[PDB]
């Protein structure tokens, strides 16, 4: 079996860092790419940006191009999403995922 | 399906090498490239494209070429080859393209 | 005057005055397509004409300059053929990859087996590109070869901290890494000036393909195939590419080598790294 | 930037029936669409792949079905645990654009 | 008169008499030390002279005979040189042991690498034995050379039921096997007529070492070294070593072996039986 194991709750003030992890489990954690999902209360969903944990590149969007952060780490099957300059309308629920034929299998 | 294998069926033992056309039937704007290869006998279907390029293997493009041939070589322990049936005469396997 | 100088091991001459018995010491002076290699084979319809490094091809050691004794292994048919490797997916923030070679080729074929056994390796490469794009695509992409390509570090951008990059950047084995900051090229270094060592524009307008021969470039004839690593290559999307909507977004960078005119020696036991 | 507008946000049908949601693209997507089913408080799961196959798993009363650039989903028939939120996803060109979303009540 | 007879691939003329077009329906007719492989090398002292099997060196496969087209390599210094094995203790009850050749080497150095890359295999051997005894110590050994050893069964002692070796005894590996009925050698046939086949006596009051030279014997240029096994060796223990008490009672028997004039084909994935 595939399962995704992320952090919990964060709180703090803006103008800081926050790191967010993703472990993935049951499955080769170079072989595919590791995705990232915003949801905003309630109505808002869209896609941040993907990572493949073999050569490391990232792929972001035009709007979290220079907000978000993403780094992999092999050793521990882990990805990681920093984020920068937080205010308060980026406040949401993050989203971690997998892609294999191009959606999203696992969340 | 072929006329060789039909007239071949009249024969027990063959031997030479063979070759094997593809044909591009596709629009002139589509391009891309396949990568063609041939497992000497003893190997089974390779799982990624790692295993099967160990082998013979050639490579295309769809652009400015409409076929590609792919040469079979003979490559046996005996001079002949008698008809590769299920189970026991599984030796007598060419190989897997 | 016996000849110990420096300069003597060339075809140019120079004149010099000495006044003790040792040249060292003197003064200056005046001065004065289809490739078919081994049991693979390919046919590049669409690619620039093969750009030889340095204008000489891969060739085996000759004895004048080879110090070894042992008389070395020509494994021609399983060594040098055509390895293909992973495909790179293409995209608009894509910053590049590099490779660092002979390290792509360790674990990989005869090839990766005889070189854990033997500790002297010389060879030839073949450097091979492939990018296919439709004629509604346009984009650059800019394959150049450096050898001994370095790998440089932030030191956490202030500068007052002293840290090494690790053995999975410098070498990246079969997969490859990707470029962080593809200006400096992470050797502190320009991009505009890469070309000056031997390069190949990719133009997805004109040529899809691009074809380097780079022959082996050492102090030593023989040398460490696993510790030291010759030249790396370096697939960087000067351009990049630009495509309307309903336009198909994947785009496949395949990258396939081959060595040429290897030799081993030194025949010893399994040695991973 | 490929704008799919999901139309509309709200429709309600009791149990028993059919319903239809139709999610719509500017352009041809080759038929690449993936449907998904959130329930509130949890995450997104997969329903349609291509907007044709099934997964392994989900039960053959999803159907989906389209041509063009007008695609929608069935589902007969309706049951309790058949309520939620439904969306869809452009997997064809990057960046990955989700729907509006439907969310589902009983009349 | 067409040629298609199987007499006339011979160097020998017959004479015969035929009413048809064919030959083969004919009648009969009137009838008519130091040596030194690649990286390693042995110095016997207390051997007796090598003996040649069937009177023919190793060698490369001619064009004549050679069924294949594609070009095979030749890795001279990294296949043929003397593998050493381990060692066999002797014991007074001691029934004897037996390797198959070339399942031994098959794990073993970059010769067992590309034997499993390669499909077809075609090579010359060198077998070579070594046992140590002083003066006061009595016995002889039986080194022999068997083309195609097929073991048997003793179909539980009755007779009735039909029962097959396994792949542990048929592919005993690098470690070897142990006779059951050295009699019969688990083939049913006489152990005095062993000395058909080349073979040499150790006899431990003069020689003390053994080496035997066998070529590639087979219908077939190449072949699968995986499934077939070309040839046997036994060292049996026919007259039992007899010490007094006080004497040394470990004797091992060591056994080394060498490739001779390897050629392989047919470059493939790994494939481990």
């Amino acid at each position: 079996q595939v399962q995704l194991q992320q952090s919990g709750p964060e709180l703090v003030k803006p103008g800081a860092s926050v790191k967010i992890s993703c472990k993935a489990s049951g499955y080769a954690f170079s072989t595919s790419w590791m995705n990232w999902v915003i949801q905003r209360p309630g109505q808002g969903l869209e896609w941040i940006g993907r990572i493949y944990p073999g050569d490391g590149d990232t792929n972001y969007n035009g709007k979290f191009k220079g907000k978000a952060t993403l780094t992999a780490d092999k050793s521990s099957s882990t990805a990681y999403m920093q984020l920068s300059s937080l205010t308060s309308v980026d406040s949401a629920v993050y989203f971690c995922a997998r892609r294999d034929y191009g959606y999203f299998d696992y969340w | 399906s072929t006329i060789l294998g039909q007239l071949c069926r009249y024969y027990t033992q063959w031997s030479g090498s063979l070759e094997v056309t593809f044909m591009f039937a596709g629009s002139f704007m589509a391009t891309g490239k396949m990568l063609i290869a041939y497992t000497p006998p003893g190997g089974s279907v390779p799982a990624d494209r790692i295993t099967a390029m160990l082998g013979t293997h050639v490579i295309w493009d769809f652009g400015l070429q409409s076929s590609v041939t792919l040469v079979v070589p003979w490559i046996s322990n005996t001079h002949y080859r008698a008809h590769a049936r299920a189970g026991y005469f599984d030796y007598y396997t060419t190989g897997i393209i | 005057e016996n000849s110990n100088s420096a300069s003597e091991g060339s075809t140019i001459n120079y004149t010099t005055i000495n006044y003790y018995k040792d040249a060292y010491a003197a003064s200056a002076g005046r001065q004065d397509a289809q490739l078919t290699i081994g049991n693979s084979t390919i046919t590049t319809q669409e690619a620039a004409n093969i750009v030889i490094a340095y204008g000489e091809w891969p060739e085996y050691c000759p004895d004048t300059d080879a110090t070894a004794v042992d008389k070395p292994t020509r494994p021609d048919v399983s060594v040098n053929r055509f390895f293909t490797l992973d495909t790179k997916s293409w995209a608009k923030d894509s910053k590049g990859w590099y490779w660092k070679f002979p390290d792509v080729l360790t674990e990989v074929g005869v090839f990766g087996q005889n070189a854990q056994f033997h500790y002297l390796y010389r060879s030839g490469f073949c450097v091979h590109v492939q990018c296919n794009a439709s004629k509604f695509h346009q984009g650059a992409l800019l394959v150049a070869v450096l050898p001994e390509y370095v790998l440089g570090t932030i030191a956490g951008g202030t500068g007052n901290e002293n840290s090494h990059p690790p053995y999975a950047t410098t070498q990246p084995g079969q997969v490859g890494a990707v470029l962080t900051h593809p200006y400096v090229l992470d050797a502190g270094i320009p991009l505009s000036q890469l070309t000056v060592c031997p390069h190949q524009w990719i133009n997805l307008r004109t040529n899809n393909c691009a074809t380097i021969i780079v022959p082996y470039m050492n102090t030593v004839p023989f040398d460490s195939a696993l510790n030291h690593c010759n030249f790396g290559l370096l697939v960087i999307p000067v351009v990049p590419l630009d495509f309307n909507a309903g336009a198909t977004s994947e785009i496949p960078i395949t990258v396939t080598i081959a060595p040429m005119c290897a030799e081993f020696a030194g025949l010893r036991q399994a040695v991973k790294q | 930037d490929i704008q799919m507008t999901q139309s509309s946000s709200y429709l309600s049908v009791s149990l028993g029936g059919r319903v239809t949601i139709t999610c719509k693209a500017s352009d041809h997507i080759n038929n690449w669409l993936a449907w998904y089913q959130q329930k509130p408080g949890n995450a997104p799961r997969l329903l349609i792949s291509g907007a044709t196959s099934l997964e392994t798993g989900v039960p053959s009363r999803f159907s989906g079905s389209g041509s063009g650039k007008d695609y929608t989903l069935s589902i007969t028939s309706l049951q309790t645990e058949d309520v939620a939120t439904y969306y869809c996803q452009q997997y064809w060109n990057s960046p990955y654009t989700f729907g509006g979303g439907t969310k589902l009540e009983i009349k």
